[PDB]
């Protein structure tokens, strides 16, 4: 029934604090834990007054988890559930996975085994990491790694924030992301992806603001995510379990990575304008300028979409708005796939931050999907890697951290067959 | 994490006073006082440079190595001079002769053990050690010789912890000594083979950058030092602060050194505007990259425009958009594709702290690993040969128990070091 | 049912703000969008309490569209629908059509494809441009151009303000107007024409005022236009659809240009005088001093007139007042045309600005028509062109803007057969 | 849109002070203050001439080029002198010799790079650049030579953005210098081939127009300058205001230049009535065209009545009837069909702003492209030959690294320029 969550890496933690915020916000549970089953699949009714979170936090520098235990919400989690390794983060996979990251893992696991026990027939762990980091790429790599073995019998949906197409940060980023992909690939169930840059566009083009603090992108994913777990694990006219996803969403064992998209992104101050039609939002979903991912459907044929709706929506409206789409053709779906549209309908409309910059409509569409499109995104990220590896660039930083020419070269070959995979499962009939 | 500064020689020492003059204020630590910190964040990470004893006395964890009393007795008899625990002062009342050989083989070699002793007392302080900061000048005894030894020993004791080296490579135009290339070539040699991050500063690259980028007409040493110390604060200490995207010595090291030599960088500060007037505030950001990436403004002597870069690390520290930061860096990488080396798709290593330099709104330390610094070791190496050839003031070395093959060694080594660096400029 | 509108060029925008004003004014919708189907063919009920316009605004200098988003009405349109190209206007076709104007077009279209979708079975786009301008001549040229292909299946009635017969402004004007005619000719359905100068006469002779601000001429067309769309798309005793026009108004594919005329133009302050008879206004329509066009029926035989009446009018009154006319002979109608009188009767009388200078009668006649008369107006405007082209005058200004000796010489030949066309379809039996 | 003024030489500079003295008030910008603007419209378009840094300090985006310190040190030590960011002052403490050759090849050629540097810092300011305003006198070194170079470089750097040139062509009756035709002929040459809009003003056409059209008995320079600056404000800045029918540099350019030479105009202001009395207010409009189109009142030396027009641009700026404007222009075009050239059906380019000159009710700048200006380059060209023939003060040029073929070149060029212009008068 439930779904634990492990927010790994400063980022996965910032995004975590965010997604975690939106939560209580739409569940009437002040930062003090108290509100005045349903949603029990994400919150445990500990003591007789509060609602201790149902997740954990893993960063190797204290800085970021520290800030959580300062700002209201400080009261929300258990002093315990926020894991730290005073040591060093290191923007390098190796160190975070092998060398350092190792020391903590046990302890980390312990919670996802201590928190996994306390519950009642769970469904999986929503993992939150930032592909191109040290604690986010490496560590998790083995966290998800140690999970796929300790609970192979569950769902492993990892929600990632993969490398901005041109606006990356770390100098090595690809090293860290070609490595988190190959090690997690054979361990995840469904990997959701939200592109940091391609989200900015949305903040520039669909909300207008050249002042987007990280704290915003977080509010956004913090939204799209709320549409995944939160509301879905919440009763409705067309419920969709976590398993449901991976089933209706992955055509093949590769921990396939769909893309997250939201429909109503419109800025407060617009807040009064006449609302958008069920048809418009539906249509907005097929626009490559509103998908939290720089993977513009440049050719990538969709192969399965899970249209999660929430708010006031008439099933016919959908079983029509989608019909219209199924026949737009310029939206070309894979061949071997007749119908690939999982319509998920929830009741409770979205819930926008009291005064951030999100419109606040009475219905939204968080559609996610597997698109032969990422054939690109992976490509462009793989190429990166080579260029540097081709010269070993910052290689001495990993080797000296318990890695080898193996893990790199052999994780490169890995993704290679991910460029062929995402190519074969499509483009051909 | 932690680090333990090292004030080798007079210069390296004089600068200590300025590096600590600053850093302290950038951490609210009065002479012997405690943390008056205007904020509460300038404390959660101090450890990196201090130690807890009393409860108001966080003492700088550095070492003061020098064979000339008067010096440390000027640094210890002035302003912040009374914050270092006396145990820190590893003096050598001997004759601090200006000979690399006199402070590396004969005179310094003795005072060494009584140093390592402390460098261990400080290392085994507590928590986890990161590396050691080293200040000195490659143009004297207690600096190049004895300080270059201090490291050769340090790097045998903890080949794990890092070693940043702040060297005052012999300025061109006019040298502040005569054998200079002797004391230098000999110390660079030791550097290229022990420390793994060196930040070379030039007393005259500073003057310039201090007399034209700061209409400052009377740039006393204190100043130069002050400017330098400004950069070494942005580097270390800084990153030991929070940030949207923070790094730390290693990141800096593991993103800046493509090839094991150790390679030397060239630091550059961001807001470098004259006091009153200039206070243009044109610091939105394009203004900082405008700064940092220009020729002048590179504490080094050589000019970047004279050779590609291998790596760059804009360690910014002041609230800004990971977009207007990550972005700018790009155009910069494309407007100058010419010099920025290609076999590295993204030379630049964007780093981003949060809290800025106490009184400023936005700054950004620059740590460049350009191939341009080839044209400096060349210089040095030249001066050597031109004088080695005639064994100029060599008797002051040999007569101190040295070798005619020792000088040969260094030059070559450091001379080859020039070679290699070109292997990438092409 | 509806009819979008694209006001192009500062002028087309000033006139736009005007025609757009008169609108709400006679529909009880304050500048705030709110009023306390019918007219839905020009206004979309965004929800909701508002009445977002049903058009767009295209100028390459901000100045003029800017002023709209200052003065009440600021609230009327959507912040979006007012397109601008901060760049440069340039009083030259070429630049506006080719070079610069190009960059914006896509975006422009997007709205007339985004606004064209939202509706329900539309009828066309009432385009508003100023023949002899840069953004007005050029741009549109390709806007209407890109429309005739994207919606060939609709009406393209472009409402133009063609070059004052002697009181032109731009030095090049003809270059810009011989070029907007040839490029739009093969794309429009019916091009309405209102002569800027010949309207002044009306302000001097039929209203008395040597103080006519542009803001007035605009109130006028702003009137004649209201008689076209507004009221017509509005129920009545003899409705006339947009298609109706082009059908009953163009005898031949040349995007034929009828002339706009209004009957009751009498100044407030006269406002009390005993009103004019159904016969008088009817007759006023056959006077070459009241037609918003310096094309005095110097010989031009009418070939089709669409007498749009509004207010209290008895069909017999018309089917008599017109009969009397049909037999005045000095009003000679074409040969091949037995009867060319489309009687359009509306109910609601006109609606004059609260306190401008328009009388305010209880019935009016906005008669428009195709008259062999323009044989002149085109002639006199073509000749202009030659004189300058004959010396290349400001030619280097276009060439250097992606044009050639072709487009000019080959657009001259174009109109040439427009001087023969408007000659052959008449003057002969 | 935008522009970046250029104060070449002393004159061009002296005038800068007056052009900015005005313009500012026509934009509510006090010395260093901000926008006190009586209205709110004098701000939405300022950018065209300023930059945002502080929030009360919109600094004029012009350049001050001059090889004579004292000058800029008089403009910077007086009234509005303290608004220009010092970076703007591109001085040349050298000997600002009165030689075209000394400020174009030998002395100025050095100071150029340090200018272009800034002309780029200002161009790459923000938004989109339109063109640059250029003030100077064609009768001196820093003016004709060095300023005429500044453009030849500008027009190589952005052959897209426009180039208006405000030249103080050598007045007839008396020359305020001796080589005048030398410094002149040489600069006009550069003009006819780089800038694409030139507004020629004559210190004595002004006096006249200032001593008889303004009973003004003591017309100091400040005045002349002031009058001129009045016209250049009506031109640019003005059109960057709203209007029933507005234009902008290009319109002005693309409606006024039939043939690529660049052609030079002759500006004329509208209400030019003496203070007290005259304040007749006869400004309904026929009064403005009455004004503008008369002989006297043309800042040029030559008289329109002495040669047809090719184009005219009445850039009015004050609420009026597009009818009484568009109309008047006509009769004017018919009462004088004689001189107005025919192969252009509508020579006149009516332009109409809205807001007028701060304190006035209705004005209208006149920019005439008449063939009359033939009879001026003739003048200049004559003076040359009469003295060139004897190589008069030529040694001051050659001795500065010049050529005997350079002078030949210019004269001819500019001399041919006279020729052509007649090709239309006929
Ligand atoms: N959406 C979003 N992206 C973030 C956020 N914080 C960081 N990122 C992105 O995630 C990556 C940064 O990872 P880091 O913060 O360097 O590292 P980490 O993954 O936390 O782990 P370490 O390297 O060991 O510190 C970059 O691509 C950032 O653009 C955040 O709050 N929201
Ligand atoms: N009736 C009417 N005519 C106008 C109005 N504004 C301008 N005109 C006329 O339209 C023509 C002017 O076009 P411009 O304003 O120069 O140019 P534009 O068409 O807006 O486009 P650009 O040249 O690129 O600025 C002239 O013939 C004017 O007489 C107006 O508000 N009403
Ligand atoms: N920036 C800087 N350079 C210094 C200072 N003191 C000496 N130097 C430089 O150091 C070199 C001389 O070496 P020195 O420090 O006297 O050697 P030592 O004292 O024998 O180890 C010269 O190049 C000086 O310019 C200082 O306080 N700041
Ligand atoms: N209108 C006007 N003319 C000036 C001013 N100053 C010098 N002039 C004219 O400029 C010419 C002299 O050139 P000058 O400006 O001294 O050259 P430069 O200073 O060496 O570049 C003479 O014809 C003067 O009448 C001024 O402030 N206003």
């Amino acid at each position: 029934r439930e779904c634990i969550s492990i927010h790994v890496g400063q980022a996965g933690v910032q995004i975590g604090n965010a997604c975690w915020e939106l939560y209580c916000l739409e569940h009437g549970i002040q930062p003090d834990g108290q509100m005045p089953d349903s949603f029990n699949t994400f919150f445990s009714e500990t003591g007789a007054g509060k609602h201790v979170p149902r997740a954990v936090f893993v960063d190797l520098e204290p800085t970021v988890i520290d800030e959580v235990r300062t700002g209201t919400y400080r009261q929300l989690f258990h002093p315990e559930q926020l894991i730290t390794g005073k040591e060093d983060a290191a923007n390098n996979y190796a160190r975070g996975h092998y060398t350092i990251g190792k020391e903590i893992i046990d302890l980390v696991l312990d919670r996802i085994r201590k928190l996994a026990d306390q519950c009642t027939g769970l469904q999986g762990f929503s993992v939150f990491h930032s592909f191109g980091g040290g604690t986010g790429s490496g560590f998790t790599s083995l966290l998800m790694e140690r999970l796929s073995v300790d609970y192979g019998k569950k769902s492993k949906l990892e929600f990632s924030i993969y490398p901005a197409p041109q606006v990356s940060t770390a100098v090595v980023e690809p090293y860290n992301s070609i490595l988190t992909t190959h090690t997690t690939l054979e361990h995840s169930d469904c990997a959701f992806m939200v592109d940091n840059e391609a989200i900015y566009d949305i903040c520039r083009r669909n909300l207008d603001i050249e002042r987007p603090t990280y704290t915003n992108l977080n509010r956004l994913i913090g939204q799209i995510v709320s549409s995944i777990t939160a509301s879905l694990r919440f009763d409705g006219a067309l419920n969709v379990d976590l398993t449901e996803f991976q089933t209706n969403l992955v055509p093949y064992p590769r921990g396939h990575f769909p893309l997250a998209t939201y429909a109503p992104v419109i800025s407060a101050e617009k807040a009064y304008h006449e609302q958008l039609s069920v048809a418009e939002i539906t249509n907005a979903c097929f626009e490559p300028a509103n998908q939290m991912v720089k993977c513009d459907p440049r050719h990538g044929k969709y192969m399965a979409c899970c249209l999660l709706y929430r708010g006031d929506v008439v099933p016919k409206d959908v079983n029509a708005a989608i019909a219209t789409i199924k026949t737009k053709r310029t939206i070309q779906f894979v061949d071997w796939c007749p119908t690939g549209f999982k319509v998920g309908i929830n009741y409770e409309p979205p819930t926008v931050v009291p005064g951030g910059d999100l419109a606040k409509v009475q219905r939204a569409v968080c559609m996610l999907s597997n698109t032969t499109a990422i054939a690109e995104a992976w490509a462009r990220l793989d190429h990166k890697f080579d260029l540097m590896y081709a010269k070993r660039a910052f290689v001495h930083w990993y080797v000296g951290e318990g890695m080898e020419e193996g893990e790199f070269s052999e994780a490169r070959e890995d993704m290679a067959a991910l460029e062929k995979d995402y190519e074969e499962v499509g483009v051909d009939s | 994490r932690e680090i333990v500064h090292i004030q080798a020689g007079q210069c390296g020492n004089q600068i200590g006073a300025k590096f600590w003059e600053v850093i302290s204020d950038e951490h609210g630590i009065d002479p012997t006082g405690s943390y008056h910190g205007d904020s509460d964040l300038q404390l959660e990470r101090i450890n990196v440079y201090y130690n807890e004893a009393a409860g108001n006395k966080y003492v700088p964890r550095a070492i003061l190595v020098d064979l000339e009393p008067g010096t440390m007795d000027s640094v210890r008899s002035g302003p912040f001079g009374q914050i270092f625990r006396p145990d820190n002062f590893v003096f050598g009342q001997s004759g601090a002769g200006n000979n690399w050989a006199k402070g590396h083989y004969t005179e310094g070699a003795e005072l060494v053990d009584s140093v390592l002793d402390v460098v261990r007392k400080e290392s085994e302080s507590c928590d986890c050690l990161q590396g050691f900061q080293l200040t000195h000048s490659l143009g004297g005894g207690t600096g190049s010789g004895m300080g270059t030894l201090l490291i050769s020993k340090i790097r045998e004791e903890y080949p794990d912890r890092i070693m940043n080296t702040f060297s005052v490579v012999p300025s061109p135009k006019v040298s502040d000594t005569v054998v200079e290339p002797y004391n230098a070539t000999l110390s660079v040699h030791q550097l290229v083979e022990n420390t793994d991050e060196t930040y070379c500063i030039d007393n005259e690259a500073l003057y310039d950058i201090c007399f034209r980028t700061l209409k400052l007409t009377t740039p006393t040493y204190g100043d130069l030092n002050h400017l330098v110390s400004a950069t070494m604060s942005g580097v270390t200490t800084c990153l030991r602060f929070p940030g949207q995207l923070n790094a730390d010595l290693r990141k800096l090291a593991v993103n800046m050194v493509p090839f094991p030599r150790l390679h030397f960088f060239m630091p550059g500060f961001a807001p470098l505007t004259s006091r009153g007037s200039q206070q243009y505030r044109a610091l939105t950001v394009p203004e900082l990259t405008q700064q940092m990436f220009d020729a002048k403004n590179m504490m080094a002597a050589c000019d970047p425009r004279h050779g590609r870069y291998l790596t760059v690390a804009a360690v910014f520290r002041g609230r800004m958009s990971m977009k207007e930061v990550d972005e700018q860096m790009l155009n910069v990488q494309n407007k100058n594709s010419s010099y920025f080396v290609e076999w590295i798709p993204n030379n630049v290593k964007t780093a981003v702290c949060d809290i800025p330099p106490r009184g400023l709104k936005m700054s950004a330390t620059f740590i460049g690993n350009s191939t341009a610094i080839q044209e400096l070791f060349k210089r040095i190496s030249e001066q050597f040969t031109a004088m080695f050839r005639r064994k100029a003031f060599l008797h002051w070395y040999t007569g101190e128990g040295m070798d005619e093959m020792e000088f040969t060694e260094a030059e070559s080594n450091m001379n080859d070091l020039v070679s290699e660096y070109q292997q990438y400029q092409d």
